[PDB]
């Protein structure tokens, strides 16, 4: 031991991640003629709690009949889930929304149904995300979207107003330029630009307003509008292969799972 | 031709953080040397960081009663803030350094008579006891205290934090948070003691210390 | 971009008078690459450093800052300075620290008059977070996000002895560069003079 | 020596470019049991100023946890930064703007926030740039953009007016033809066509009006407009791998960093 | 025949001085392991006894004038009592231990202009500046400060004491005693500064620490 | 560049070679150019060697 | 170094006990044709202060004519006072 401790017992590793592949496959019977000693146990001992359970004679389940494994995070959360939606009402306006992992921020100003469930299953998130925005409404509208890391100057979140920034400051952060007649969709990465190791969701105090947000996406539109037509944007998040997840955590209860 | 040596002008001395550049220097004058003791006045090992920082300290004493209902919270304590106190020997290392990176060893002890019955859970929750489920506290590094089976549980955890180190003078948020919930109620008969005492021991493991500072 | 950041450029300027007491704090420096205080009159300008020009265009920074203290004595002044580093952040009550208390922190002394003129004070990276944020874009403070890794104090260790036909003060320049510097997450920001 | 000089001392190279890679990597400890001789030095000697600094016992920082190196120019300035913006107001008009590296030209008629900072860090620029224009506003508008080198006849810069050139002169320089309904964006190279070696930013006098500009992009629009609709263009510059940078220079002060 | 294993009753845990004998024990539950930092948040070496105890501390500042006569005593200071103060980083190791055994490294610094002339002596006298001769202070580990030659002297001494260790809370007598006597008078001309400043640096070497104690 | 102080004086100078123009750049960053520091305590001669830097 | 110190100079031992036997004995001349470099020195340096002194041409003193060594503590203080 490096720390100078001593013990006569054995210390074992508790709750090892990923103990089994969640597809039916083969890595005779499962239980058999031998008497099941794993039926009776002591749960207060972490060594005896790792014993394989059996009580009844069984046999092997066989193999499944679909190729993919739906119980993996990189395939479950590879599906792009809903993030936010908002509408514009006037000309030359600017809207700003952060991607906050915190569970204190309730929707509409926070993570909705499935993303609120997922980012409170674990402690630490580190890596780039994957944003898709969808344009619904007017046509011949020129818009520009850019990405600001946390700790830098930007307009007020969740408020649609005129922009107090200049065009030299917007285009220096990296921006895209679209038109609502040609595309109707933008599939854009979001870089991992932070000064800290990883961001977390389940925090309070001044750690909730610092270590929860990691990035911040804002959109400005021009050439809107003519007489009577609405313009609506909707955002969707997916996860990438460069991202990582650490330290599993107790899931949210049935009163914190909220939606829009 | 003979050479007359003179005293050296420039030299750099110090002990690993104090650097003294001298325009007028001289050699060191040392008498004697380091001697061992053939008849030692102290037979223990001498003091270091290991025997002063990595040592169990009593941080909390609660008491579990028969009137606490199910899922009542017997102890809710920040582990690292309680070790940052003058009464412990680890303060002398932490008062002068700025950042640290450490592991935590917890030992929780109770003492029932065998006429009592009940249970407890002792989970290590990082950061915050957030909106998660009380019935899912066995996902964390935990330990179950049953009045029939055992009376000591012990937990060992690594460093889990959103930054690279922990700042004692002005922390962001607590690193670890120990909770002790009533997992099954304490029941007695007539005349049996309606209480049991509880104690929590804590110590650092693998303590790293960075940036010694004058201001506390 | 290490072509500019590894150049020691001037950041501060303070005198070491003969009329100050032992233990008096002469100057305090926040330890971050965003520090500079020099300015010029004709033309009206705010003299940036080469390290604060590169580091102002990023969100997060990391590395070892190297302070260089160049003194300008004669061969006839005589005194010492104490350069102390108190780890922490850019907002700690630091003026209560006495001269004997300052030797708890990592420090270094310097004999002024000699054949060498410059002491290089490489500050180690001491932090709780792996990186440190450029908070000067914001306008309000928040506990947890900071710009510096502590403050650096300059003390009067020994008094300044000198004859009558020399000047009664010695001036010190402060240079600022960086080794093992790492920055990422770019932005745009124009810094300002730290008026202290 | 070729020039006939002589010396008893040693002349060494001062301020060598790129001394270190700006990512944490490994090319035990950094400082150790040996006494630090690099704490005390003389800065007036360029030979002794190249000594590696150490004063305190340290150890190695390890390795970083992102792949790219953000401290390189070709990855920092590979991000496309803001250049200019302008609007049209009438039919069959022509707008003309030069890409001037000079710090004397203040914005809006000059380099804005991030491009003004970067092109005054060094002395000489040689190579092709990378222009992206973004259309915001009206639809069914046919436009044409071309590139004129410095020293040739072209309309007045920063002024929107009728064109005094003919269609034979415009299309002989190489031009693109777009429509604002289909694309909304053009990503176009800019060739290095100059009679001099390299262009510079920090100049005055008649060298400021000759050796600063390298090229000049102008846009003409037709079929604009119908009754009430605006048309706005915005330009963005990126840097290529064919470009080169020479002789590092003292950066701009905090009163010359200006934006739009 | 299968064997059903049960939880262990007796076990001994702790960290090198706290011993816990348990009649009802359980195995330790550990999650994760110790991780290294590939992108380090602190590039200095971590804190230990060497970088906190063995480091120079300013202990005294005097001033040498032209009015002090021959053999006048500029500085008379106990070395070990001045290092036992809250303002130094070595206090965090000495506040909690009882006995120690150590060597001392002294560095004395002055700064004259070269229009001044004079001399000093800086002797390390163990225990007491007794009835011995002032003119025989060059028998001790000493150093000579001449305004023409040098301005820094440095001395290294072992542990010299009548017992096996030194008790900080209630000492018998001081271990070392530094004296700084005027060895030749300070003379100036018209307009030259009539003073010079003096500073004494001190640190421990080979620090042994025994018997950690709760009471201070 | 050559100066001559008596050793009762104190002060310093900088001698930088700036190509083309002393533009809007910082005065405190003149140690980026090929330069030399003249201190009245240390030296009195600095010497600089530069190549040809020009737009033509 | 064990304590973590560092220096560019050399630290030497000062005032070593018993450097010479206090009886006249032999362990030509003492000083000779070579010029005495040990006449001039610097006493503030403990390294240069260990230099053997000579200024004048001398020769060896020879040997004493009594057996005991009166300059030893165990023979001086062996006498009962």
């Amino acid at each position: 031991d490096d720390s100078g401790g001593f013990s006569t017992t054995v210390s074992t590793e508790q709750n090892v991640p990923d103990p089994q592949v969640g597809i039916t496959t083969m890595r005779m019977d499962v239980s058999g003629v031998q008497a099941p000693v794993g039926a009776i146990t002591t749960i207060e001992d972490p060594v005896l709690a790792k014993k394989v359970p059996e009580t009844f004679p069984e046999l092997k389940p066989g193999e499944s009949r679909h190729t993919s494994d739906h119980m993996s995070i990189y395939k479950f959360m590879g599906r792009s889930h809903f993030l936010c939606t908002f509408t514009f009402n006037s000309n030359n306006k600017e809207y700003t929304f952060p991607i906050t992992l915190s569970s204190t921020s309730n929707p509409p100003h926070g993570l909705p149904s499935t993303l609120r469930w997922f980012f409170n299953l674990f402690q630490l998130y580190r890596g780039p995300l994957d944003l898709t925005i969808i344009i619904t409404g007017a046509t011949d509208v020129d818009g520009m979207a850019w990405f600001t890391p946390v700790g830098l100057a930007v307009d007020t979140p969740w408020v649609e107003k005129e922009s107090a920034l200049q065009i030299d400051y917007k285009t220096a952060l990296g921006a895209v330029r679209f038109n609502t007649r040609r595309t109707g969709n933008i599939q854009i990465r979001l870089p991992w630009y932070s000064y800290l190791y990883a961001v977390s969701g389940a925090l309070d105090g001044l750690g909730d307003k610092t270590d929860s947000t990691f990035g911040l996406v804002s959109i400005q539109i021009a050439n809107y509008n003519h007489s009577d037509e609405y313009l609506s944007f909707s955002c969707y998040l997916s996860v990438t292969e460069q991202s990582e997840f650490y330290f599993p955590r107790a899931p949210l209860n049935s009163n914190a799972m909220l939606s829009t | 031709e003979q050479m007359i040596q003179s005293v050296d002008r420039t030299a750099v001395t110090g002990a690993s953080y104090f650097t003294s550049v001298d325009q007028s220097s001289v050699h060191t004058a040392e008498v004697g040397s380091h001697q061992i003791e053939p008849l030692k006045t102290s037979v223990d090992k001498p003091g270091s960081k290991k025997t002063q920082g990595e040592k169990f300290f009593l941080i909390h004493s609660a008491r579990w009663l028969t009137t606490h209902a199910l899922f009542h919270e017997v102890a809710k304590l920040d582990v690292v803030k309680l070790l940052y106190n003058e009464q412990f020997a680890v303060q002398g290392l932490l008062r002068y350094h700025t950042y640290a990176r450490f592991g935590i060893e917890i030992q929780v002890q109770i003492n029932p008579t065998p006429f009592q019955q009940g249970g407890l859970i002792c989970a290590m929750v990082p950061g915050d006891q957030s909106y998660g489920s009380i019935a899912s506290l066995t996902v964390y590094p935990h330990g179950l205290l049953n009045c029939n089976i055992n009376n000591v549980v012990r937990i060992k955890v690594p460093f889990i934090y959103t930054r690279g180190a922990y700042h004692f003078k002005d922390p962001q948020y607590p690193v670890w948070e120990l909770t002790i919930r009533v997992w099954s109620e304490l029941n007695i008969g007539t005349g049996t003691s309606a209480y049991t005492s509880l104690n929590v021991l804590a110590r650092f493991t693998d303590l790293e210390l960075h940036g010694l500072t004058p201001l506390s | 971009f290490t072509t500019w950041t590894s150049i020691p450029t001037l950041a501060a300027q303070f005198p070491f008078n003969a009329s100050d007491s032992v233990g008096q704090q002469i100057k305090v420096i926040p330890v971050d690459p965003y520090f500079f205080q020099m300015t010029n009159t004709n033309p009206d300008q705010k003299c940036i450093t080469a390290l604060a020009s590169i580091c102002q265009m990023f969100c997060f920074w990391r590395g070892d800052l190297v302070f260089d203290f160049q003194v300008f004595p004669t061969k006839y002044h005589s005194g010492r300075l104490l350069f102390c580093f108190v780890p922490g952040n850019e907002l700690i009550d630091v003026t209560g620290i006495t001269l004997k208390q300052a030797t708890t922190a990592p420090c270094a002394v310097m004999d002024i008059a000699g054949v060498q003129s410059t002491l290089r004070f490489r500050v180690p990276w001491i932090s709780d977070t792996p990186y440190r944020v450029n908070r000067y874009t914001k306008e309000a403070h928040q506990k947890g996000e900071y710009t510096a890794i502590g403050k650096l104090i300059v003390y009067c260790y020994n008094r300044l002895t000198s004859p009558s036909n020399v000047a009664h003060h010695v001036r010190v320049n402060v240079y600022l560069s960086a080794i093992n510097l790492e920055c990422f997450a770019p932005l745009y920001h124009a810094m300002d003079v730290t008026t202290q």
